[PDB]
Parts: structure tokens; sequence; C-alpha cells
């Protein structure tokens, strides 16, 4: 049972919108919800991101999917990104799935 | 009114016995329907174990780290041992700790709990090599909050099972633990099933089948409400998560502005029930640990026992509305714990003061109509004839139980002989006074009648009752002369302590 981030590394000029998916990978139970962590460039810090703002999260549950729409990005965007899975339900435990990361670079 | 009195007593404990029997049934079932659909060979859940210790016995440590590795879970993400050592002495569990897994261990000079930092990155680098910490003697929280730390560190570390050095685990165990909650996410903490092996004192054997008892009546019930009052110190689960959520808040308890030094069971449970957050309990899980053999180490043990759940009551009520329509349950436990010891207290104030002997025999015998019933529920739930010993709990209930209950009351607020006063001489004074009592009633009565029916029926109950315990006792002493009433675990344990 792993967790792919497809887009793990990308560069972008400032002022666009990226798009990254997170998807739940050979599991028998359901996705439940993703949490999305931002680590900034040097630091280690990671820092919880919520709806609103630039941040936009879609959550797909019949294909055990997430993606997070990032808009109008910054530099101080620039960092590494961590979707973190969730799964629930009858017999299936409330687990947490780290993804691979996604590092950005804004320019 | 001792009629009516005797009466009410003898419905109320049926009642509720009887009420927690369906409960712990329920809870049993559910458990067992979950189990039903799981998997095979699932191992989803990637655990790290987390062992704490001080002063244990060599031998004993080291069968349970044989059972810890032997667990058949495969999806164990490393071992943290943690031990408040730092002493020369100490240095005995770390060579024990070498002989059984890596070699590697850890000395920080400082206390995580203590430190400004309270990451571990300061003390450790690498998560996929098991760890051993050996830190200065704080006590028990701070140790778990290290292992905590260090748990956490792994990002993996989807929960922890915390068990005590002085546990033997099966490998079941584990999974037995972390799973339940997979049933349903509220679930946070899992009671683990604990079980005394050493059962060849009776008051061994009396404490294992009474905890037999607990664990799969009391627990059971509150398991089906997911609402266990308190989690296993050998064998309990708990998710990465709410502990995380609970450890900083847990390590850091003071009752009355005093950092709580006692039994940490309780207050994380605390912490856990305050956040809203199921806890269930499964009997399917079992981990063997041993039970004090001396009376006055079984006396300080109840005394502390005493002390934290007096001071966990509070809080307990304080957080039960927050689970709205469940929690009534446990509200109704607690109201009767309460009313259960003061209704024992003032029946007995009644029977001292009254000294009629038709109430003593009448309350003689309901008593062992209880306690019967209570073992024989016992037989037929562990498909085990010893249970049937539980019937001399009464005793040691009576004589141990309530002056430990006293002695915590009377000291929870405000060289030698004083310290040893504070724990002794409430049970003394106890002692004492049922002694009195029952001289005091014996010369009052000291009168035969024939002719009266009702003196022969308490004669007849008293003599009844006599033989029934003298006959007890005597399939007791038999039992330990041939060995036949040591637990299945016992044995080879001998075995390999000998050979050794
Ligand atoms: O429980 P049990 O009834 O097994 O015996 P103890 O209460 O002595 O053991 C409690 C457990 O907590 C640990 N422990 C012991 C002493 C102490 O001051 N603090 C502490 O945390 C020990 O490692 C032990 O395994
Ligand atoms: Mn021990």
């Amino acid at each position: 049972q792993r967790v792919e981030q497809t887009p793990t590394t990308t560069t972008k000029e400032a002022g666009e919108s990226l798009t990254i998916n997170c998807v739940l990978r050979d599991s028998a139970c359901a996705l439940d919800n993703t949490y999305w962590y931002f680590t900034k460039k040097g630091a280690t810090k990671k820092e919880s991101l919520s709806n609103g703002g630039r941040y936009a999260e879609t959550v797909n549950k019949a294909s055990k999917s997430s993606s997070l729409r990032i808009s109008d990005l910054r530099v101080e965007d620039s960092g590494t990104y961590h979707c973190k899975a969730y799964t629930a339900g009858i017999g299936c435990w409330n687990i947490f799935y780290e993804g691979g990361g996604t590092i950005l670079t804004v320019k | 009114s001792a009629v009516w009195g005797i009466s009410v007593y003898g419905v109320f404990v049926l009642g509720f016995y009887i009420a927690q029997i369906v409960f712990s049934e329920f809870n049993r079932m559910r458990l067992s329907d979950w189990i039903s659909l799981r998997p095979d060979n699932w191992n989803a859940t990637r655990v790290a174990v987390i062992i704490a210790g001080y002063r244990e016995d060599p031998f004993m440590f080291k069968k349970c780290l044989e059972s810890v590795r032997d667990s058949e879970y495969g999806n164990v993400a490393r071992l943290i041992c943690v031990i408040d050592g730092d002493e020369e002495e100490d240095l005995k569990m770390a060579e024990i700790y070498k002989q059984v897994y890596n070699d590697n261990v850890k000395k920080p000079g400082v206390v995580l709990c203590e430190s400004e930092n309270k990451n571990g990155s300061t003390i450790d680098s690498d998560v996929s090599k098991n760890i051993c910490i050996l830190q200065p003697h704080r006590g028990k929280r701070e140790s778990l909050y290290t292992g905590f730390q260090l748990a956490s560190m792994d990002p993996s570390v989807h929960a922890v099972v915390l068990i005590d050095s002085d546990t033997v685990l099966e490998k079941n165990a584990i999974l037995e633990v972390v799973y339940p909650l997979s049933c349903d996410p509220n679930i946070k903490a899992v009671a683990g099933e604990c079980k005394i092996w050493n059962t060849d004192t009776i008051l061994s054997m009396l404490v294992s089948w009474r905890y037999f008892s607990a664990f799969n009546v009391e627990r059971g019930a509150q398991s089906l409400w997911k609402t266990v009052q308190c989690v296993g110190g050998p064998l309990g689960a708990y998710t990465i998560d709410i502990i995380n959520e609970i450890k900083d808040p847990w390590i850091t308890q003071t009752f009355l502005g005093n950092k709580c030094t006692y039994g940490d069971d309780r207050r994380l449970t605390n912490e856990v029930l305050m956040r809203g957050k199921k806890i269930v309990y499964t009997p399917f899980a079992v981990g063997w640990s041993d039970s004090p053999t001396n009376v006055m180490r079984y006396i300080v043990q109840q005394t502390r026992w005493s002390k934290s759940w007096c001071r966990e009551i509070w809080y307990t009520l304080g957080s039960a509305w927050k689970h709205g329509f469940s929690g009534i349950y446990l509200a109704f436990e607690c109201m009767y714990q309460i009313m259960y010891f003061f209704l024992v207290m003032y029946l007995f104030s009644y029977i001292a003061i009254k000294a009629d002997i038709r109430a003593q025999t009448a309350t003689v015998l309901v008593s062992t109509l209880v306690t019967i019933i209570k073992s024989s529920y016992l037989a037929l739930r562990a498909k085990n004839l010893k249970a049937f010993y539980f019937v001399l709990y009464t005793y040691v209930y009576f004589f141990c139980m309530i002056p430990a209950r006293i002695t915590a009351m009377f000291t929870m607020f405000d060289a030698r002989v004083w310290l040893w006063a504070k724990q002794f001489l409430i049970t003394y004074m106890w002692w004492a006074g049922v002694l009195a009592a029952g001289v005091y009633s014996i010369v009052d009565n000291w009168y035969f009648d024939w002719a009266d029916i009702q003196y022969r029926f308490a004669l007849v109950g008293i003599c009844s009752y006599l033989v029934f315990v003298s006959i007890v006792l005597v399939i007791y002493l038999i039992g330990k002369i041939t060995t036949w009433n040591y637990t299945p675990l016992q044995k080879e344990l001998i075995e390999e302590r000998y050979l050794h």
C-alpha cells in the first residue's frame, strides 16, 4: 500500500497555478480524506494547508485520489508539498499515508 | 430494616453484574464479527512498540523481549526501549537488551521532558534501527514520553503499543490490539486483556481470577460503550496521533498543583476521553504479567491505585458529558462504585452495632451465593474449573481493598516510624476494629437455644459456611501440592529459570 504524488518535482514561474495530485494505491480500504503539508526550503518544519485563499484541494472518493490546486504562485511558495492520506470505514484502520513529496521551485 | 437492606444489596449487585455481563458479551460478539471480516495476513498498520522499565528482573525482561520479537506481526517499524537508569546498576537492563536486539544503546545525559527541545532528534538520528535509551531516573511518564517522541519521530508509526517491562506478550496480542480500531476510526485506544500468570499463592491465584473478571467484564462492558475508563499498562494500544495529542498534556499532569507522579494509567486515558475519542477493549489479546504475592505490597499497590482512581474520577465525570448519549454508562459505573463502597461500609457498621446473629448469617449466605454465581460464570467463560477459587475473594477484598481505600482518602489531603505508619496504620486499625466487633458480637450473643428455629437456622448456616470454606481451602491445598493450580506458562517459566 503506497501513495504517489505523481508530480513529485517541478519548477514554474511566479504568477501561475500548479496542481499536485495524491493517489492512494494498492489499498482495499477507501480513502477518507487528505491532509496537505508544506515545508519551506531550508526549513524542516511542516505547515498544514487549509481550503481557501490560493489553496484549493479536490478529493475524489471513488478513485481514492486527491489533488491540491495551488494558484497564484509567489517565490515564498517554493517548497516541498506533502499529501497525507487517510483510510477509514469498517475494519479499515485510520492510517497516515505520506506520499513522496513534491519539491516546487518558483522563480 | 436489615432484611430490606440485604435484599436491596443483593438485587442491586446482581443486577449490575448481569448488566455488565450482557454488555461484555455483546462487546465480544461485536469484536468477533469485526475479526470475521479481517483479511488474511493483514499488516496494514505500522506499529512501533514501546517498553518502559526500571530495576526489572533480568530473566523476566529477557522473556518479555523474547515474546516481543516472537510476535507474528509483520509491520513493526521498530522497538523503542526506554529505561530511566543512568546508573551502573541499570546497565544490567542494557546488557539484557543488547543480548536480544541490536547492540547499539544511547545514553543521553538529559531528559527530553526537562529539555528545552522536546524533539528526539537531539538524542536520536536513525529511525530504522531499534534504539534503547538510558536516562536519569525520573520515574514513569517521562520515560514513556521519551519513547513517544522516538515513536512519533518515525512517521510510519501509526500506533504505539505500550508494554511494561514485566509483561509476557503473545505473537497475536499485537495485531490483536492493533486492529480493533480499524473497525471504528473513533477508537483511539485499545485495552489489551492482561493475565496474572503467577498463581502459586492463594493471593496471586485470587488476584488472577480477579484480573480475569475485571478485564473480561467491566472492561468488556465499557468497551462495548467504546469508553474503557482505563487502558492496560502491560498490554495497551494507542494511536500515534492521539498519543502525540495527549502525550504532552499527560506528561504535564499536576493534581492540586503537583505533578502527579503516580499511575499514569488513567490520566492519558482520561485525556483521550476528554477529547471525545472512543476507547474499545478486546479480550482476544492477552499479555501475561506477574502479580504481588505479599499482603503488604498488595496493600500499598492497591492504595496507590485507589489514589489514582479518586484523583481521576473528578475529571472523568467532568469530561463524561462530552460523549453526548454515550458516557451515561460511565457515570452510572462510577456512581455505582462510590455508592457500593458506602453501602458496604454502612452495612458493616450496622452489623457491628446491632450484633444480630440472624443478620450476620443472612449476609454471609447471600455473599456466598453472589460469589458462587460469579465463580460459576467465570468457570463457564474460561472453560476452566479453577475459577471457583474466586469465592474466597470476599476475604481479601474486605481485608485489603477497604483499608487501602481509607488510606487513600485520608492521605489525599494534608523518622521511619511516621512513614511506616502512613502505609499500614489504617490497615492495622481496621483489623483491630473488625476483630473487636467480632468478639463483642460473640459475647453479646453468648447463649444457646435449640428450641428457637431462627437460632437453629443461624447456627446451621454458619456451620455450613465454615465447612464450605474449609473444604475449599483443603482442595486448594491439595491442588497446590500437586501443582495443578499452576498456570500453563508458569511451568516452562520455572523450567528455563532452573535451566539457567
Ligand atoms: Mn516486575
